[PDB]
């Protein structure tokens, strides 16, 4: 018994795994994964940004790899995490050229190393993110409700640069996101009741 | 245990509407959802619309919007179906369904009504 | 409440704030009371007059403002009594049921820190 | 008493001192213009607001989609950006007792009851009719009202005041929305506590102005 | 309303030779989709639900994927019962909408 | 709408200006002091109201033997001299009609009907309950209540004002009086005029505060 930290950059702000994939590789004789990286999926930073209506900050992605055993010991293979903006058209004919175009942001890194660090800028064509968007999608005039296209980061693309090493290791990939610069506006109401489904707003009780 | 239960025909002429019985047991009535789908003889599926069990909360297609009309009762954990004015170009099989918090599926169908109308 | 979940330690100064919905002619008077930590909980009456407290008139103020000296918590103190001083007098037009809402703000005094994860999943 | 006269018209309204501004601001002009064109309060269909009343919900612009003056421009430009000056006073005797919460949702995401399936376009924008509260203790969007109370709003009360004044300046991500797309804003009235009369049920009118007051437009076309 | 497109329309298969179809909606619904099997007495039957989810009781023969684009329903081994009409669903959103359909036929002489 | 706020507590009342100093003075210091110990206003039990109520007397300090944080230094202390500031705030609608006149009676010694037989102490001092006039026409004491007047009064009519709030200073022979054995002034509720309502039976409750300002205290034991 018995206002610094207090401020909304300092709470809004903590390293949190957005996304926890893990791909099966033994013997292929692909491997990959992309998602885009929405804040809807982890529940409790879902629920810890559903408290303000828009907001304004920058993105800051780190991968951390570890490989598993199902003694041989762990080889080093070498990882290659690229992020595609929106906008970019995926006609994915791999073992050829998408993803070594110049355009696309690309980093390797090593299994045995600091964990890459990289911070994605605030890309937007209005000021702040939507996190609450009242209409539908573009213009189709039944379009989809809930999802504003306005708003779309990207897709987060990574996959090994190595071909393929006879081993039974699988390899978890773990992605953190810690935001900065947050600028917040117009908060709301906590929400109580579970999630339903993570494309709307829809409630159970 | 659970099943669905519409039996009958009720062929009748224009000037009036027949309204359905979708009578449900096996489950907690108060707690899902109720829907409806429309079978044309003309191999059309289209949905008539859903109503809420707890709320007379409802939803309505564009083309049938005015036309039809949703009703349930809890007392006898029933559902009711309310047209106006159908005239000798509607004709079809209904159905009701169920739904849920999840997938809302149609998982449960009835047996369905044989409904023509002629002048 | 739902902001101090996401903490651990809490200091501050609250505030109560109480209102009368029902018709305008109700009359009586009631009492505002308030427990202090291991206050010896009023049984009746009397006990809960020994601390702070205020009596509020339906036909007079139409709100309530009350002040709670800095309460303290983290990882039985308090409370707030309300008895009938007297009878609800209300018209025989008007209904007999009448209600009252509450409200609680936060001071300027009020300190957090310590974030942490919120205990509610849902 | 005071009367408040904006345009051509007017309605007779309860003294008007230290109205809310949302956030504390006001709807200035972006750094033509409808103080004439569409300027005047446009006034909705009054609701009868019963014991067993849930609740009403007017989206902004959705009650506006055609309305007088205003419903021309809405399908006529390319994109606006317009803020709102909304009162709702409740008429009633001295011998009713109720409550009414007036509070104004930026950016509401509805929601359904027990089910996944998001609601179709005919189910959030419902023109001049309006809707009616599901569940107000949830408001439908899965959220509290108890902690609503953070928004900008303002207490009827048929002891004190009849009448309320909300002004909600321009609220958006972009300096410009689609008319028949976003709504910006959302007008939801709520009855915390129900009706209570001598007899068993009552009828109490509700009416509700709404001023599309120093808004812009761009786009000309048709 | 968002419009279901369910091809091919119509197709002759044997005994056998798995055949998986096909649709492609407008706008993206999830992983929400529904598979219905409609007998010719009337009576309509679930069958595939959220993808690779099925129903208790019904044969494992039914299967489900997606290429992320398009949602497929596979048929390990057909049937003499196994003639019906596959329509697919969205429940993602209202309103509800069904495909096109398509009526299995048996090669003959 | 005035709220009279004395020490730690404070009860809504009706504006107080001009009020009644008994014989036109005010109770000073005599020529520690509980300003904080025991101040604020200690408020009875309500009493219920009704058309056949005779009336009710609380003696000072009777209805204070045990109160609060008074009720301490009654038994704690030798001698005392204190002033009491009374406020009877009677609530009810328009619809109501009646009179009371509140009156306090300097040095009031009762008596009893056709018998010579004096009051036993159980009669006299009743503590917080208080008693009800045998006989208010004749006050019990054998006067009448027509010249009744000629103390410090004050007249609550339901039209006019439902309030009254009189101040009695130290009145006695001697500076300082004993807690349990003499009592100075009496507070008495007379109800000229009866309750008269629509219904057979109505009940007009009343608050009685009484606040022992500027007062003294010696002969230190216990």
């Amino acid at each position: 018994t018995v206002v610094s930290e207090t401020l909304v950059e300092n709470f809004l702000s903590r390293a949190a795994l957005v996304s926890k994939r893990s791909f099966e590789y033994k013997d292929h004789t692909k491997n990959f994964f992309k998602w885009t990286i929405n804040t809807r999926s982890f529940v409790q930073l879902r629920r810890k940004l559903e408290l303000f209506t828009y907001l304004r900050f920058d993105a800051e992605i780190t991968i951390l790899t570890t490989v598993a055993v199902n003694y041989v010991g762990l080889p080093d293979l070498t990882l290659q995490a690229m992020f595609v903006p929106t906008g970019a058209l995926t006609p994915e004919k791999q073992d050829s050229f998408h993803w070594q175009s110049g355009s696309n942001a690309s980093v390797f890194f090593k299994i045995s190393d600091p964990p890459a660090r990289i911070t994605i800028p605030f890309m937007c064509i209005n000021s702040a993110y939507s996190v609450f968007y009242d209409g539908f999608a573009g213009f189709e005039k039944n379009g989809l409700y809930g999802i504003n296209p306005a708003d779309t980061i990207g897709n987060l693309c990574v996959r090994i640069v190595n071909e393929h090493q006879p081993v039974g290791f699988t390899v978890t990939v773990r992605v953190y996101m810690k935001p900065k610069h947050i600028k917040a506006w117009a908060p709301r109401p906590p929400r109580t009741l579970p999630y339903m489904s993570i494309a709307n707003a829809n409630y159970k009780g | 245990q659970v099943q669905l239960q519409q039996p009958g025909a009720e062929l009748v002429m224009p000037g009036a509407s027949v309204k359905m019985s979708c009578k449900a047991s096996g489950y907690t009535f108060t707690d899902y959802w109720m829907h409806w789908v429309k079978q044309r003889p003309g191999q059309g599926l289209e949905w008539i619309g859903a109503i809420d069990t707890s709320d007379s909360y409802t939803t309505y297609n564009r083309k049938f919007k005015g036309k039809a009309t949703l009703t349930v009762d809890e007392s006898s954990s029933t559902a009711y179906m309310q047209l106006i004015s159908l005239t000798s170009e509607d004709s079809a099989v209904y159905y009701c369904a169920r739904g849920g918090g999840g997938n809302s599926p149609f998982a449960y169908w009835g047996q369905g009504t044989l409904v023509t109308v002629s002048a | 409440g739902n902001i101090s979940r996401y903490y651990t330690h809490w200091s501050g100064s609250l505030e109560m704030t109480f209102m009368f919905c029902g018709s305008f002619m109700a009359a009586g008077k009631l009492i505002l009371c308030y427990t202090p930590p291991g206050g010896s909980c009023p049984t009746t009456r009397e006990t809960a007059m020994l601390g702070t407290h205020i009596v509020w008139d339906f036909g007079l103020q139409s709100s309530v403002t009350l002040i709670i000296p800095w309460i303290s918590g983290s990882h039985n103190v308090g409370y707030v009594t309300c008895f009938m001083q007297t009878n609800l007098i209300v018209p025989s037009e008007s209904s007999d049921t009448c209600s009252l809402i509450g409200f609680i703000a936060a001071k300027d005094d009020f300190s957090l820190r310590l974030m942490r994860d919120s205990p509610d999943i849902g | 008493v005071l009367q408040l006269k904006l345009g051509n018209s007017a309605i007779v309204t309860q003294e008007a001192a230290n109205y809310c501004c949302a956030y504390g601001e006001w709807p200035n002009y972006l750094p033509t213009q409808p103080e004439t064109a569409t300027d005047r309060f446009y006034t909705l269909k009054s609701v009868k607001w019963e014991t067993g009343s849930t609740g009403w919900w007017w989206k902004l612009p959705d009650a506006l989609n055609n309305i007088g003056m205003f419903g021309q421009n809405v399908q006529h430009h390319y994109l606006y950006r317009s803020g709102f000056l909304i009162h709702v006073q409740c008429n009633a005797t001295k011998f009713h007792q109720g409550a009414l919460l007036v509070v104004a949702i930026p950016e509401h995401q509805r929601g359904a009851h027990n089910t996944n399936t998001s609601p179709g376009f005919d189910d959030i924008m419902k023109g001049e009719e309006g809707g009616t509260f599901n569940h107000p203790y949830v408001l439908d969007d899965g959220t509290s009202l108890a902690c609503a109370t953070i928004f900008p709003h303002q207490w009827i009360n048929l002891r004190t005041n009849n009448s309320a004044t909300i002004v909600l300046p321009w609220m958006n991500a972009a300096p410009m929305d689609f008319p028949l797309r976003h709504n910006q804003w959302t007008l939801a009235i709520i009855p915390v506590v129900p009706l209570g009369t001598r007899t068993t049920s009552s009828m109490v009118p509700i009416t509700v102005s709404i001023a599309p007051m120093c808004c812009e437009f761009n786009g000309l076309r048709h | 309303d968002i419009q279901m497109t369910q091809s091919p329309s119509s197709l002759s298969a044997s005994l056998g030779e798995r055949v998986s179809l096909t649709c492609r909606a407008s706008q993206d619904i999830g992983s929400s989709l529904n598979w219905l099997q409609q007998e010719p007495d009337g009576t309509i039957k679930r069958l595939i639900y959220a993808t690779s989810s099925l129903d208790s009781g019904v044969p494992k023969r039914f299967s489900g994927s997606r290429s992320g684009s398009d949602y497929s329903l596979t048929i390990s081994s057909l049937e003499s019962e196994d003639f019906v009409d596959y329509y697919c669903l969205q429940y993602a959103s209202f309103p509800l909408t069904f495909g096109a359909g398509t009526k299995l036929e048996l090669k003959r002489a």
